[PDB]
């Protein structure tokens, strides 16, 4: 509501591969830091 | 059932009161390992 | 699980199955549509249910997902009555409703026949439409050439010469007229001794115009 | 789970689900079954996906694995429109294609009953057959025994009889009878006063050769 | 694999997938029923049913599941032979049958008008009501005014004078009268020439004919 819309990213590493939590072991990390960019349906060029 | 990553994990009084915790309870290590599983 | 929730699971199983559906019809979904179920968005909604217009919005949490429908897609339109199985290109009404749901009663039972004249005991509930007369025969009927099944004193409503063999089966629609007045089927024979034999029988008991 | 993907466990579910399938009863399957999507295997199916006759072929990932199929479950059959349940040991044949259907289009109408007898306003169209007419009773009739809705002319012909008491839906089935040619249903009261009680009427509206 | 077991999703598919109920409407299910196999606890269900009654209990290896059942799910009693649907609210039997589930014939009949008249390849399965014969006309008919679909001998059985213009899906409907005796179809142009024209037809013929 008001526009302010979330976008909920589950991080995926790319040393691990696209891991899946088994034997009730969470999903590792070790990607280091990465940002997920969110592109406008409108605009190809995001307005934000 | 406390598993700390901090070393210091004090008690309370209000856990020993809801149930039974001896005041000088023996207590053993578990290794749990947010990394892995317990070690 | 952890990353595919048991929940989406669930939500996908809701939508996987065939669904009650209801067609209002309304450009715009209901602010409140019942959770677990899905209220199909006519082709050409608008605003909400946006995705897809033409596709069922289901209710899950709040959260209307638009299922896009595939071949043989059904789901029952709950406004129309009808089961409408989507073909996938677009929707198909199965051939009939108006909560008019056709009740059913098991009546098959084993007649055992003795004596050329048999009765059966399944008479038809009032005001119960009969599709057809079901007939088997069980045992081998001794002697027998001819089934008469029909209504005492006319046999002639279900076929009056059906095959009389051991496991023959005479299953056959007693004409267009379907009988919702209550009736035995007693099984006479045309010359026919039953002896010795046993014969499965039934009647599709259909109520309609039953609700829920 | 990394031992079965996410997907490895949505091809399962969607196989497992029941499937509108075409059956084209082929000796082999057509060379492209879709993902998530089956033919039918007749007993004696050989070639691709003919692994056991009287199963369904579907191909995923290139690979035409026969599912087993599950009693319960429907596997209709598109091909011929007809609706198969497995009985687990042959494909039971349930009610049934064509391009065309006999779509449902009930028309309500609520017209309060009143002096001694109301037409419904539920006109039947040109070429639709009646499955049944409801006459849910939404108010109480005061001095009205029984919804005789019936066809114009005849209120007796089905539904003679279907008490008039409040909070009953009085659904009254036209069952030897299809009334594709329209009809106008004319609900009287029994002998009776229909004033200050309302009807809820449905007529249901069936149209054969309806478009997908 | 371990977090979410393969039978935990398996069991989940089977129980909530819509499937044709074994249930004998006993108050207690039965000590031993097959594995996967559903029973619906009916109302006033003493001994076991775990599933409150009105809710289907499944046997998973003699764990009776309480699955809540999903709308819009068919639940056929297999004791009863009726379809009864989960509207998600409450249990309706739907249309059916007594050991004699309908089957309509989808006939497809595509004939070459030719000459002055053809008789259409679809012959009334032995024993089957008609609901409607559908004509289309697949390509224009170049003289014939209009079609004439009948039974041999007669052009006037159904939709008398139907249309010979091209695409034009015109109904001859058996309606109240159904030919359940097996019989062909013929069909003649309109007092003119019927070549140059090609028919197509949805011949409608439910059929009391399948063991349930």
């Amino acid at each position: 509501g008001g526009g302010d819309t979330s976008l909920s990213w589950v991080p995926r590493s790319r040393l691990v591969g696209t891991t899946w939590p088994d034997n009730g072991a969470p999903i590792p990390s070790g990607e280091g830091l990465e940002r997920y960019q969110v592109t406008i349906g409108p605009t190809a060029a995001p307005v934000r | 059932v406390i598993l700390a990553d901090t070393p210091a994990a004090t008690y309370t009084a209000a856990e020993r009161a809801a149930d039974g915790i001896a005041a000088p309870f023996r207590v053993a290590v578990s290794q749990i390992s947010e990394t892995t599983g317990p070690g | 699980g952890q990353h595919v929730t048991h929940n989406e699971a669930l939500d996908m199983i809701d939508a996987l199955a065939p669904r009650v559906v209801l067609s209002d019809s309304l450009a715009t979904p209901p602010p409140a549509p019942p959770d677990r179920s899905a209220w199909i968005v006519p082709p050409g909604g608008s605003g909400f249910g946006g995705a897809g217009p033409g596709q069922i919005a289901l209710r899950l949490g709040g959260v209307w997902h638009a299922i896009t429908p595939a071949q043989g897609a059904r789901w029952r339109v709950l406004d129309r009555g009808a089961a409408v199985i989507w073909s996938g290109t677009s929707w198909r009404p199965a051939d009939v409703a108006l909560g008019s749901t056709l009740g059913l009663a098991t009546i098959e039972a084993t007649v055992t026949a003795t004596g050329p004249s048999v009765t059966a005991p399944a008479l038809i509930p009032p005001r119960a439409i009969v599709l057809g007369v079901t007939s088997w025969t069980v045992q081998a009927v001794t002697g027998a050439t001819s089934y008469r099944v029909g209504v005492p004193g006319e046999p002639d409503k279900f076929g009056a010469s059906l095959g009389a063999a051991p496991g023959s089966s005479n299953i056959g629609v007693v004409g267009p007229f379907a009988t919702y007045a209550p009736t035995d089927v007693v099984v006479t024979a045309e010359g026919a001794d039953f002896t010795g034999g046993t014969i499965g029988l039934a009647a599709s008991v259909i109520l309609p115009g039953a609700p829920v």
